[PDB]
């Protein structure tokens, strides 16, 4: 209701990178 | 902020305060406790003006309302006191009367059980009505029990408090408990105070007790969860054991009917609902912790 | 299967595809596996769960659907394909698949490929829709359609087999073979054009009846009857639960670590009966004074243990610097996975992990080293302000393990010698 | 703001009066309870044990969350001169007021107690057939009379006299009338409670030479007393103080025994509808209310036109309105009215309107208006209708020998706040009458 | 029109074929589909193999759409011939046996829905010309309709169909129908003492 | 006779509740709750729409699941794109599944539902656990068709074969498939597969899931779980909890390793033993001694008192007495008592008063 308004007008990378190590050294013992 | 409706369950019985006289030498003791609560009712109805009272008492063979009387008098306290506080304060005292000629006339009756916790539930029920008519009320559950006494066995009456409690949880009703008498704790209703934000305390001395009802069991409703309880006792939420009757911190419970046990029972039978267990099960919990050869 | 405790131990494949992607997993197994040395096998045996549900994501697939009926072409035209989807074409018209393996690396890229199938009367036909001689089609995939009229007569014995007499309809037709009555008029015969050819409207009736029977049949894949079917079930009896009762008998000993007669009773009523009916004195009840200090002062006294309590009862806010925080958590984290495995296999019950006990017992003893050595560490470097603070912080921890060592020390013992 | 303004008045009493008020535990027994939930909580505790406590202990039950609470609590129990607080051996030593204790321990103990409840006849009389109707009527008087309706018992000079020395109901003799103010209709709004607190309050202020204890005396213990039955007759201002309360509806007398009424005790605690009315979108009004005290109330900015026993229909209409602003009575409080005598149709269809509201976008939570918005804004319009023309008096200050000069007088205006317009141009300021003096004064200064 | 692009996406559409055999796989897998809740639907002829003694109870069976009065082909000479005999021999007219001839079949699609009366299913007859053919059904169809489900809408019968297979979802209180509609030994030694 | 009809009503109702005998019922459960967000779920037959409500219903079963059977555990599973979703593991911990149901709450349903999938997931999930626990699957389904990838027969038989136990809640009408899988599973009861009516009717079958399911009796797998009850320590310095490994306050200590855990019930991270209260078994027993039903009396003997036994109550003079009686210790109890005796009370309160 408009009556008082004016009117209108005009790092996780080395984590991930020595697991994929550790893997890898895993998959070449087991072989 | 709001009325709140306080439920004093108190235990009176022959053989509860004999004995706390006789261990002591204060003759008469529940005189003192019944002015110490005609006085604290006094004062809850002085809190504010829409609160409501109830006192239930725990007699040798039974139950009964001494607050509000029955629709089915004699000068015990002065008529110039204020009204509304006599007119609850004068049928209170008529009713210990009445409970007294009633209990003294079956002394030689064989009152082998207690019966605190029917009173306890008789009270829920009571605030649970009371809620459900008025329409916006708290309440809260006082028991003044008698412990001197030496209790025969407590266990049956585990059961039913536990389930009070439950019960009290749903509704808001924290439940207080005074104790007068030798044990400094009762393990079934210190756990009753805890679980349901409840203040215990127990009091050896009968006399000076309004400073304890007035300090310690005055918290109304409102103002609980702003106000630090006194309570100094540490409760385990431990139960007894089935056959051996000692407090079980690591055991065994029965699947079927979940009752402790603190050893194997003999037979490997449960003795509580007739069970056999598989001896093949039973024997991996015998089995001795693995240490290398 | 690919679901039980043995393989996802020894799949290493899916051990190292959770383990990639879950983080707070990640930091425990670098700690304790990589440093510390517990066995990998040991340290999945706590949670195949984990390992099971991160297999059942992957390793479950959607059920067989009319795939080319949901393909709306909706001047240009554009048609919206997924990866899902052309799996799913795949598998419900393997001629698809057949003409797609032989000409995607050789001739055209899978883009003109897929415009070309959609242009053709090869998807027009495989929709169950009747091919009109007027379209022109795409010249490449014709060449398949003779190729399904064979793979469409391959189906049908793929799909034919005996049937059940109760429903089978070509004995009714066969129970008098010398029936001959009057031609049924051409409303009760399949529809045929003037120059007495088939109109081709029954071939797509059986297009849709192969896709619906093809569909049933895929889902029996390798991953007496009759009488139970004509009794009328309702004239038998009802069913009769078959629950067991149990019937709760109460009676324990008491909880274990002057006798008044009724004549004392009797009295005692007596007298408190007499100084109630004489008089009652509400005033008396205030205390003399003497009392009142000493019960105020036992009230405070409980208060004040309460309101200690009470003040202090997303991780509470801490007094340590970060960096030595971060390493308590990872010393407490790493403390607690070996007393897990020490106690899984301490409790088993079975002497042939006798080995695996003495490894997690020597493991718990460099904990409580390894516990006194950042103790150590922390007082020199810090001066004792936070090694207070940090023997607090793992002191429950550091007397769990050496419990734990005191019990084996002390089984050992009575076992050994 | 019932407990606030009985509080807030006793505030103000002087210490030494204080301590005189709290001799009768009837009246004890009623400041008790007005204080805040905690403040009663700490006063029983004091109470029965004759030892000072160290305000530490007291700081010790409270919680950490409810550490504000122990602020005003204490605030409000020192304001009143309850807790004494002493100072001795490096330690604020904590005390009750001993005149306070006595009191609050007789009254709970039923102790000695002078007879400040009273005492009772034992001639009872019907509740329902004489006390509601007699305090009923006797209320509904001077609401009636309040609120300008034709009547014909007029009330006594008493309470006329109150309700015209104060706030309540302006009147002027060459007017010859008496009419409602912007209080007047505040009043009207306001619960029985406190409906009643208001002109008692008024009546005590309006006293003068009957002691000012006596009066609370009195008020607060007819709280005390409970409806339906007899209590004999006492202080001497509190005979003339008890027939003055008899005109407001507060005690029935036959003609040596007073009985209190309902609002007797309406007045220490507390405790479809009457009076909820529709309003349309045509600037209707239908109120389901058979009373005349609210008929005579909606005629203050309704204009009625008809009725039937079980409702009022009505038409809000610009005269009726423009007749309420002249009186002073204000458009926030008329929708106030209207908003909470609301029916519950109207409640109900606008929870619905708000939910469709939210349904389609629940982002935003916009206001429940129960009534429509047309019928408020069209008010408020009248309202600045009212509000157009702008008139002060005053003077004009022109012909200044020099700019310093008039910026100078102007300046000062301006901080003294008596200023209204000025033109640095035309070195011309306008000033309301009120600060005119203090600028010529200036001026010559 | 793209309207079986609709269906398939609820259930699968197995149609009647003029092969005997092809046929019986399509009761098969039609079958099959509707006890694993996959859910099928069966495009048969009123007047073919299907009708003449298969049986769709049960989950079978739970909506039967007669698409139409199954008349036969009017302009036929032998029908018109025998409708011609049967008018002079036995004094029937030919609208009556060729309407007696459509609703012999459409009740006989619509009787192999139920096999006990635990069985429930919804029959709609879809033609305007149905209307008027209430009384001609058999009389335990013709008890069960409605007056007001004599000529309904699509929508109104989605409806109602909603509501019925909701209402026929619900555990059946055995003592509605204890002595009622299924009787023990003890119920009927009573009718046999009542009637006598 | 409106009255009357009242009044039959309620004898009838009453007439369900006379029969009670003690059940054997499986305390310790392990529940999979399975939710269909599919296409089918996006209708308007429940207000705002059918996943809305379930997933509101939902929160509301698992608040209720927990608070009366402590020590048991859930996991929450759905169904969407023709596949299987895992949502929260088995685990005893009320809020974890509850903000899991919040934040699936936001997402749209769509896709095709898969009952064969939902149960292979839930198959799996109730694999790690013990043989005293009842495992339970509860299906809210609201499709009428199912898309599988192989036999559903096959996938029914495995589930009888691990003595799991399932429960559907359908939506519009019956499924063959879930009558027989409701069927097959139970030992033949058909009481099992439940389509609601309306919204009403819904939040009563939610309700009935709550309390256990009695056991068959040729399933016996009857055996002795050890537990244990700690003691709630109060600390002044913060500690690591060996459960989360985060800085709290005060912790239960476990009675067999002393590690610290921050909330029970839940089994202890190190020795692999349960950790309870008391009070949680305590939540059960009136499971197990169920209460015996209270039946009117007849208005043609007299009346032993005018109030109630329990909450001192008059009761209405008004043709129906309105009173009703425990056998136990025959003491009339006012008609709303009986409603509080015997759903939120478990002990009545006129045998406890007796004397023995
Ligand atoms: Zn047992
Ligand atoms: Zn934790
Ligand atoms: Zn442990
Ligand atoms: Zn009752
Ligand atoms: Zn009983």
């Amino acid at each position: 209701s408009t009556i008082g308004k004016t009117a209108l007008g005009r790092e996780e990378r080395e984590n991930e990178k020595t697991l994929n190590d550790y893997y890898a050294a895993l998959a070449k013992k087991q072989a | 902020e709001s009325p709140s409706l306080l439920t004093v369950i108190i235990e009176i019985a022959p053989k509860l305060w004999t004995t706390f006289d006789e261990e002591g030498n204060e003759k008469g003791s529940i005189i003192k406790v019944l002015e110490a609560l005609i006085v604290f009712l006094n004062a809850h109805l002085a809190f504010n003006s829409a609160n409501k009272v109830a006192v239930i008492a725990a007699y040798s063979q039974g139950i009964k309302y001494l607050y509000p009387e029955s629709t089915s008098d004699l000068k015990i306290i002065n008529s110039d006191m204020y009204r509304r506080f006599r007119n609850v304060d004068e049928t209170l005292v008529e009713e210990i009367y009445k409970l007294f000629e009633l209990e003294k006339k079956q002394i030689e009756q064989n009152s082998q059980r207690s019966t605190l916790a029917g009173a306890m539930s008789a009270g829920l029920t009571y605030v649970n009505r009371i809620s459900k008519e008025s329409v916006s009320l708290k309440s809260r559950l006082l028991v003044l029990t008698c412990g001197s006494g030496s209790s025969k066995d407590e266990i049956f009456q585990y059961i039913p408090i536990m389930n009070c409690i439950f019960s009290a949880t749903k509704m808001k009703c924290p439940i207080d408990v005074v104790k007068i008498g030798g044990s400094k704790e009762s393990t079934f209703l210190q756990q009753t105070t805890d679980a349901t934000n409840g203040v215990y305390l127990h009091v050896e001395s009968t006399e000076g007790l309004i400073q304890y009802l007035a300090t310690a069991m005055f918290i109304d409703p409102s103002l609980r969860p702003i106000i630090v309880k006194p309570n100094h006792g540490s409760v385990d939420f431990r139960t007894s054991c089935y056959l051996t009757g000692r407090v079980v911190a690591v055991g065994f419970i029965c699947s079927v009917c979940l009752c402790v046990l603190s050893i194997i029972p003999p037979g490997n039978k449960c003795p509580a609902c007739d069970s056999q267990f598989d001896e093949h099960v039973i024997a991996k919990l015998k089995r001795k912790p693995v240490v290398p050869r | 299967d690919s679901l039980s405790k043995e393989k996802l131990l020894t799949n290493l494949k899916l051990q190292q595809s959770l383990l990639k992607g879950n983080k707070v997993l990640m930091k425990v197994f670098q700690e304790t596996v990589i440093n510390a040395g517990l066995p990998p096998s040991e340290f999945w045996s706590t949670r195949i769960p984990l390992l099971r549900a991160f297999a059942l994501s992957t390793s479950q697939k959607v059920g067989p659907y009319n795939v080319l009926s949901t393909i709306k072409p909706v001047n240009k035209v554009n048609v919206n394909l997924s990866r899902e989807k052309i799996l799913n074409i795949f598998e419900n018209y393997p001629i698809v698949k057949k003409a797609y393996t032989d000409n995607v690396p050789k001739n055209f890229k899978e883009p003109e490929f897929w415009a070309r199938f959609f242009s053709s009367k090869l998807f027009r036909k495989l929709r169950g829709e009747k091919i009109m001689q007027n379209d022109r089609g795409d010249v490449i995939i014709d060449r398949y359609l003779t190729l399904d009229q064979e793979f469409d007569r391959k189906d049908d014995d793929m799909l034919l087999h005996p049937v059940k007499k109760i429903i089978d309809l070509d004995g009714n037709i066969q129970d008098d073979p010398v029936v001959r009555g009057n031609r049924p008029d051409f409303t009760m015969q399949p529809g045929v054009d003037i120059n007495g050819n088939s109109d081709g409207t029954v071939d797509i009736l059986k297009g849709m009846n192969r896709l619906s029977e093809k569909m049933i049949m895929a889902l029996k894949n390798e991953y007496n009857d009759e009488r139970n079917e004509l009794k009328i079930d309702d004239l038998n009896e009802s069913y009769k639960t078959n629950y067991a009762i149990i019937h709760l008998k109460r009676n324990a000993h008491e909880k274990t670590t002057l006798k008044v007669s009724n004549q004392q009773m009797l009295q005692q009523l007596s007298l408190v009966m007499d100084n109630l009916i004489n008089k009652l004195d509400l005033n008396q009840v205030v205390p003399n004074n003497e009392v009142s200090n000493k019960i105020n002062k036992r009230v405070i006294t409980a208060i004040k243990i309460n309101a200690k309590q009470a003040k202090h009862n997303l991780e509470v806010k801490s007094t340590l610097p970060i960096d030595l925080l971060e390493s308590c958590r990872m010393l407490h984290t790493t403390c607690c996975e070996f007393l897990k495995h020490f106690y899984i296999h301490f409790q088993s019950g079975e002497q042939k992990q006798a080995s695996t006990v003495k490894k997690l017992y020597n493991h718990l003893k460099d904990c409580i080293e390894k516990l006194n050595e950042l103790f150590q560490d922390v007082l020199n470097g810090d001066g004792e302000s936070m090694s207070n603070t940090c023997t607090a912080y793992l002191k429950p921890v550091l007397n769990s393990i050496t419990l734990a060592t005191h019990k084996y020390d002390e089984y050992f013992n009575e076992y050994n010698n | 703001s019932l407990k606030h303004s009985v509080t807030q008045y006793l505030e103000e009493i002087p210490q030494q009066v204080q301590n005189r008020l709290y001799t009768s535990p009837a009246t004890c027994l009623a400041i008790y309870r007005i204080l805040p939930p905690l403040a009663k909580f700490f006063i029983m505790a004091m109470v029965f044990n004759e030892n000072e406590v160290p305000l530490l202990d007291l700081d010790k039950w409270v919680n950490s969350n409810g550490k504000l609470q122990f602020q005003n609590a204490i605030k409000s129990m020192k304001s009143l001169h309850l807790l004494i607080p002493n100072k001795s051996s490096g330690t604020l030593m904590i005390n009750l007021n001993p005149t306070f204790k006595i009191s609050l321990r007789n009254a709970l103990t039923g102790g000695e107690v002078q007879n400040s409840f009273g005492v009772v006849v034992e001639e009872n009389v019907v509740s329902l057939d004489l006390l509601d109707e007699y305090s009923a009527n006797k209320w509904e008087t001077i609401l009636h009379f309040m609120v300008g309706t034709p009547l014909a018992k007029i009330p006594s000079e008493k309470v006329l006299n109150l309700l015209k020395h104060s706030k309540l109901m302006e009147e002027v003799n060459s007017t010859g009338e008496f009419k409602i103010t912007n209080e007047g209709f505040q009043f009207l709004l306001q619960e029985i409670n406190s409906q009643l607190w208001t002109l008692l309050l008024q009546y005590l202020k309006m006293i003068e030479t009957m002691d000012l204890v006596d009066v609370l005396h009195f008020i607060f213990m007819l709280g005390a007393l409970e409806v339906g039955k007899a209590y004999k007759i006492l202080s001497e201002t509190q005979r003339i103080m008890l027939q003055d309360m008899r005109d407001y509806g507060l005690v029935f007398q036959k003609h040596s025994i007073f009985y209190p009424t309902k609002l007797a005790l309406m007045l220490t605690s507390d405790t479809i509808p009457d009076g909820s009315l529709i309003v349309e979108t045509n600037f209707k009004i239908y109120s389901y209310s058979n009373s005349p005290l609210q008929i005579a109330v909606l005629s203050l900015f309704v204009h009625l036109k008809a009725r039937f026993v079980n409702m009022v229909l009505g038409q809000i209409t610009r005269e009726s309105i423009r007749r309420a602003l002249t009186n002073g009575i204000t458009a926030d409080q008329i929708i106030a009215y209207l908003e909470t005598h609301a029916h519950p149709q109207m409640r109900r269809l606008a929870e619905e309107k708000l939910e469709k509201k939210l349904e389609l976008d629940p982002n935003c939570k916009e206001p429940l208006q129960v009534l429509p918005p047309t019928v408020v804004d069209q008010i408020r319009l009248w309202q600045l209708e009212l509000d157009r023309v702008i008139t002060y008096e005053g003077s004009l200050y022109s012909d200044f020998e020099t700019s310093q000069e008039y910026n100078l007088l102007s300046k000062y205006a301006q901080d003294i706040g008596v200023l209204l317009w000025k033109d640095d141009k035309k070195k011309k300021f306008f000033i309301s009458k009120e600060g005119n003096s203090q600028v010529l004064d200036f001026a010559k200064r | 029109m793209g309207i079986l692009d609709e269906v398939w996406k609820h259930k699968l559409i197995l149609v009647e074929t003029p092969d005997a055999q092809e046929t019986s796989l399509a009761l098969e897998t039609y079958r099959k589909a509707c006890s694993n809740g996959r859910g099928a639907i069966l495009l048969s002829v009123a007047r073919g193999k299907v009708s003449e003694g298969i049986d769709f109870d049960h989950q079978y069976g739970r909506t039967v759409l007669m698409i139409g009065i199954p008349f036969q082909y009017t302009e036929s000479r032998i029908l018109k011939a025998r409708l011609e005999f049967m008018r002079e021999n036995y004094r029937i007219r030919e609208n009556d046996f060729l309407s007696f001839d459509a609703m012999r079949h459409a009740a006989q699609c619509l009787g192999r829905v139920l096999r006990g009366k635990d069985d429930y299913g919804v029959m709609v007859l879809a033609d305007r010309r149905f209307s008027r053919k209430r009384s001609q059904l058999p009389k335990w169809i013709a008890q069960g309709l409605s007056d007001a489900d004599l000529n309904l809408s699509t929508d109104m019968a989605i409806s109602n169909t909603k509501q019925f297979l909701r209402t026929m979802a619900q555990p059946t209180d055995p003592k509605d129908q204890e002595g009622v509609s299924v009787w023990s030994y003890e119920d009927l030694i009573k009718h046999q003492n009542s009637r006598k | 006779a409106s009255l009357v009809a009242s009044i039959v009503e309620a004898r009838k109702k009453r007439t369900a509740k006379k029969n009670i005998t003690p059940y054997q019922r499986g305390i310790i459960r392990s529940l999979i709750l399975t939710l269909d967000c599919s296409e089918a779920m996006l209708e308007k037959d429940l207000r705002p729409n059918r996943h809305a409500m379930i997933i509101q219903y939902a929160i509301d079963f698992v608040h209720e699941f927990f608070d009366q059977n402590p020590i048991s555990q859930m996991g929450i599973i759905i169904m969407r794109n023709g596949l299987a979703q895992l949502v929260s593991q088995v685990s005893g911990n009320p809020q974890d599944h509850i903000d899991a149901l919040k934040s699936i709450r936001k997402q749209e349903p769509k896709g095709n539902p898969s009952l064969q999938n939902a149960l292979e997931m839930a198959r799996g999930l109730l694999l790690p656990v013990p043989a005293h626990c009842t495992r339970e699957v509860l299906i809210v389904f609201g499709s009428l068709s199912t898309t599988d990838p192989g036999d559903i027969h096959q996938t029914i038989d495995s589930l009888v074969s691990e003595k799991i136990r399932v429960k559907v809640l359908g939506l519009s009408a019956q499924v063959a498939i879930c009558k027989e899988l409701c069927k097959a599973t139970n030992y033949g009861d058909e009481s099992f597969y439940k389509i609601l009516l309306d919204e009403t009717h819904l939040k009563e079958l939610f309700n009935e899931a709550v309390t256990p399911l009695p056991v068959n009796k040729i399933n016996k797998g009857f055996t002795l779980v050890k537990m244990g009850f700690p003691t709630r320590i109060f600390e002044d310095t913060p500690t690591f909890c060996s459960c989360h490994s985060k800085l709290v306050y005060g912790g239960y200590f476990c009675p067999n390793c002393h590690s610290k855990v921050c909330s029970l019930p839940t089994v202890c991270p190190c020795c692999d033993l349960m950790l309870i209260l008391s009070t949680h078994l305590a939540r059960s027993y009136h499971h197990l001694m169920p209460l015996k039903t209270f039946a009117e009396v007849p208005t043609t003997e007299k009346f032993r008192s005018e109030d109630c036994f329990s909450c001192q109550s008059r009761f209405p003079i008004l043709l129906t007495s309105s009173r009703y009686r425990c056998e136990d210790c025959k003491q009339e109890f006012c008609v709303d008592c009986d409603v509080f005796i015997h759903e939120i009370l478990h002990n009545c309160p006129g045998c406890e008063s007796k004397p023995v």
